[PDB]
């Protein structure tokens, strides 16, 4: 057997015709881009999103000039978090919660405020309980 | 014909609401990482600009289809700790806080009867194929977390979660407001509550061991997954169509062949896959027109059933429902359903209204029915010997206007 | 709008062929040659005047689904008083305004909204002389100071007298029966 | 100058090559046609659109 196919009929795996070690053949890395921006009334800022895709080499393909497209003026600023969604790169994270405004996915939502684009997990709503009392209306 | 002896048992409804949101690169779709076929693609136009605004506008409204079933709740209401509310075992639907699992026992049974494109579930990886499925807004312990705050403050509050705030009452208080929406008295809950709460809490005990047996139960659920699994596969399998080229690679044409002989066969694959791209994108188009019907019956249905009782026949529950249960599930609903079903019937004579003092005697409720014996008054729900007095009837009209009346006398 | 511009826009195409006005390609190719270019010409300006047409078709059938629901929400809201759980407005719905809008309509739904809660302590039944007694509509009030009635909506006394009370069925078996006084 | 243009591509209006005045064009007329009859039962004369 020379090589490998997927459950798919694209070959992902190959026997090297030099020296035999057994490889994989994964495709290079793409997906789509949003942009996050909180409007031209509101501000100037931009945060973009890189869907579907490994931070490894996304953070790195930007500082190596790796990207089609590429952009004049613009760098990270080293804000780089993965989510489920793709690197979202651009925004800072924050540790609380709030309600969504612009979302991401994964239960990422991301919004302005102090002001910065911030990213954040969702609160699903207010917090309560409510007692279960044996005789009380 | 009037009962005495009813039923509570539990059926259960299954619905999908949503279905998987994918999304399509057409440069590793169409071209195949080939250069010149994007030199051919911006020739046809910019059509790939329009056939990533479908595929966004059906994937932004699987985030609302999810979003407009599960959070109709204001408030998250915690999980209370003792879940044995006057006999009512709560304790397999609500979630159990032991389990790192944050899922009732229910829901681990349900994933476990359903259970060739890019994604990054972490292990992020691609395909060939330029197919992604993107994952949804609000993951699965959000969604059993809207299941879990529906339960817990639907014992605790009842039908007001739903009309306003959600007021304390005693769930025995609630039920029995629930047999006063279907005609029937409050002696028939607390009279019955032993045995009310023993049939409903075996009847749960009924669908653990159905669903731990066997499935099929959940074939909506199924073929979500399968219409999603063959559409993606027919289009996975019309890359390999020649469409009148010499052969369906776009690399082999490139190279192998001639210039002369690859432009033409270039512009064949690219015609064929670009309205075989369009193909999908109609039928995605119109199977979520499908999913925003059965996510419509499932937001009126987590409306009207979970939070109010319906007025409504064969809607939401055989028979009179009662109350109502959501459950999460693999893309969908699935509701259980506190069912009045009426039994064990037995004939009596019934008869228009009483003669006394040459008046005729109109009833307000039910009929008049004969013992054998005695008339009374009862409704047609459950046997209830009530009397005939002077003002659980009225009067209009002599006697003998109605054909049959007794010659009886209000007492 | 933007199904127009779609449209539009793909005039200007020259979706493989020569060029992108008939009147430049019947110019420069002689009418032998000419036709067989105005042919991929008008193909590709129909697949894209077809395409239109059922883009059209779906969402012309995305509109009956919400006419279906306007022509119940204004003869089942305006035209009536709607009892049903959120349907129209959040609350209990009273009246409500239907105003004319472009290609679409404007409710003005009005709800009852109640307000300004406050605990006590209740009862299913009350124990008067050996038998059970049991409420018509309402619950067993007690504010600290007496027994009585009130609805689901509005807190207001109302006193437990036969008239008003379900007389059925004897003491000590209902689970809370409160030792009261029914007049 | 020499020629206005509309939203599309099409030349909506140009100046003249000779005396330099500027002048519209105008699609002369097109449309469609539609019949409206009584039915071909009660009558036989109707009324185009
Ligand atoms: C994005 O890409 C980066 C790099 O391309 C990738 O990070 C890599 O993750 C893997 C694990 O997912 C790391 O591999 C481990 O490295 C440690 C230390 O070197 C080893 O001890 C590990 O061995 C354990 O795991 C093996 C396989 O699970 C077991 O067989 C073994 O017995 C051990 O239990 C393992 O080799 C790797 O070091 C990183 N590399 C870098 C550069 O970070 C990341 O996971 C990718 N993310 C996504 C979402 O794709
Ligand atoms: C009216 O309907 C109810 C339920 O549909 C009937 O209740 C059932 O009564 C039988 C007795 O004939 C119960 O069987 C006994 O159960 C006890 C449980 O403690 C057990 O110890 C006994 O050995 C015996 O098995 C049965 O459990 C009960 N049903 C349920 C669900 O609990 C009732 O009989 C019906 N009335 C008429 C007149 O048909
Ligand atoms: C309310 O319903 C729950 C079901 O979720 C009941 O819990 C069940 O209780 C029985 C009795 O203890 C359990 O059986 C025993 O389980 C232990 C656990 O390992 C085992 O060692 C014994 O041999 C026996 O099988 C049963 O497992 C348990 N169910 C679950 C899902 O945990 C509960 O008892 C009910 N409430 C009341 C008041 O009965
Ligand atoms: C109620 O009445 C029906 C008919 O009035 C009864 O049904 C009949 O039962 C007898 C036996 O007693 C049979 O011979 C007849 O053939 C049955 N007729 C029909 C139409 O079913 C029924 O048994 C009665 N039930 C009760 C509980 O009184
Ligand atoms: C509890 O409700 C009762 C009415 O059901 C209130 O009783 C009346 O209160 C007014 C004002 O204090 C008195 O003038 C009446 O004589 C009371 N009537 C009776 C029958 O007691 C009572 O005030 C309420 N409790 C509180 C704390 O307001
Ligand atoms: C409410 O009244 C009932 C009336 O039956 C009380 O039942 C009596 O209970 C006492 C002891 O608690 C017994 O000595 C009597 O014999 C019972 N009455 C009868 C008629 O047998 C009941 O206890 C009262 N409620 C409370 C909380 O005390
Ligand atoms: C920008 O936003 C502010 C917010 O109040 C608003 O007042 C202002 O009118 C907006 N600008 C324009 C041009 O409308
Ligand atoms: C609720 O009240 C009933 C009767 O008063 C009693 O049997 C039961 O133990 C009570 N439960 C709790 C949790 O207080
Ligand atoms: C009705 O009839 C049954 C048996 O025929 C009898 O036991 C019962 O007392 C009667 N009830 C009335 C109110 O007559
Ligand atoms: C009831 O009494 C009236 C008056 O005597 C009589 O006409 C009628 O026949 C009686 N009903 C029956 C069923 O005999
Ligand atoms: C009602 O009771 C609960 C607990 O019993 C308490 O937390 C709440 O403050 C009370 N509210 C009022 C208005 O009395
Ligand atoms: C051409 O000449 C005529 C007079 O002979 C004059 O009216 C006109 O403006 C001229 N046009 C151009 C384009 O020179
Ligand atoms: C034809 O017209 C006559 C009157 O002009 C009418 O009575 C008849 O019903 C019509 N029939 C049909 C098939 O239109």
């Amino acid at each position: 057997q020379q090589f490998g196919r997927d459950v798919s009929d694209f070959t992902d795996s190959v026997r090297d015709p030099k020296t035999s070690e057994i490889l994989d053949i994964s495709p290079c890395a793409f997906g789509g881009v949003s942009v996050i921006t909180p409007g031209t009334n509101a501000s100037s800022e931009v945060a973009v999103l890189y869907q579907d895709v490994n931070c490894t080499d996304v953070s790195t393909a930007i500082h190596a000039d790796q990207l089609t497209p590429a952009w004049r003026i613009y760098s990270t600023g080293n804000n780089v978090f993965q989510t489920q969604a793709g690197c979202l790169i651009g925004a800072e994270h924050v540790d609380t919660s709030y309600e969504c405004d612009i979302p991401i996915g994964a239960g990422i939502c991301a919004s302005y405020h102090t002001k910065s684009i911030v990213a954040y997990t969702m609160s699903l709503g207010a917090d309560s309980s409510i007692a279960y009392s044996n005789n009380t209306i | 014909a009037i009962p005495t002896n009813f039923s509570i048992s539990i059926t259960t409804e299954v619905m999908p609401v949503s279905m998987a949101k994918t999304s399509v690169d057409c440069n590793m779709y169409i071209c195949g990482d080939s250069t010149e076929c994007a030199n051919l693609l911006l020739q046809y136009g910019s059509f790939c600009t329009q056939l990533n605004r479908a595929l966004s506008g059906i994937a932004a409204e699987q985030d609302r289809n999810t979003r407009e079933v599960f959070a109709q709740v204001k408030q998250m209401y915690k999980t209370p700790t003792l879940k044995y509310f006057g006999g009512f075992n709560f304790s397999q639907i609500l979630p159990d806080p032991l389990k790192p699992t944050k899922r009732s026992f229910i829901e681990d049974l349900l994933f476990n009867k359903v259970t060739q494109y890019g994604e990054c579930l972490l292990i992020c990886a691609q395909k060939f194929n330029g197919l992604t499925v993107l994952p949804p807004l609000l993951t699965d312990d959000m969604i059993a977390a809207y299941t879990a705050a529906l339960v817990s403050g639907t014992a605790t509050a009842g039908w007001t979660f739903g009309a306003g705030a959600a007021l304390q009452i005693p769930f025995a208080m609630q039920m029995a407001y629930r047999f006063n929406g279907i005609g029937v008295t409050q002696n028939v809950l607390y009279e019955n509550q032993k045995q009310i709460a023993n049939q409903f809490n075996k009847a749960i005990s009924q669908i653990q061991e159905s669903l731990t047996t066997t499935s099929t139960a959940l074939g909506k659920l199924q073929d979500v997954v399968n219409q999603n699994a063959q559409a993606l596969n027919t289009l996975v399998k019309q890359l390999s169509s020649n469409f009148g080229a010499i052969s369906s690679v776009l690399n082999d044409i490139l190279s192998r062949l001639d210039p002369p002989e690859a432009e033409v066969q270039i512009d064949r694959l690219i015609t064929g896959r670009l309205q075989s791209l369009q193909t999908y994108v109609t039928q995605q188009l119109i199977r979520a027109a499908e999913i925003r019907a059965s996510a419509n019956l499932a937001a009126t249905k987590m409306s009207e059933c979970v939070l109010g009782q319906s007025k409504r026949v064969d809607f939401c529950g055989k028979g009179y429902h009662l109350m109502s249960f959501p459950q999460a599930a693999p893309h969908g609903v699935v509701f259980l359903h506190v069912t009045y079903v009426p039994s064990q019937e037995r004939n009596f004579t019934t008869a228009p209204a009483i003669c006394h003092e040459g008046k005729a005697y109109f009833p307000r409720e039910g009929v008049f029915v004969f013992n054998g014996t005695s008339w009374f008054i009862t409704q047609r729900n459950f046997f209830s010997p009530q009397i005939i007095t002077t003002d659980n009837t009225f009067v209009s009209g002599n006697c003998d206007v109605v054909i049959g009346i007794i010659n009886n006398t209000v007492y």
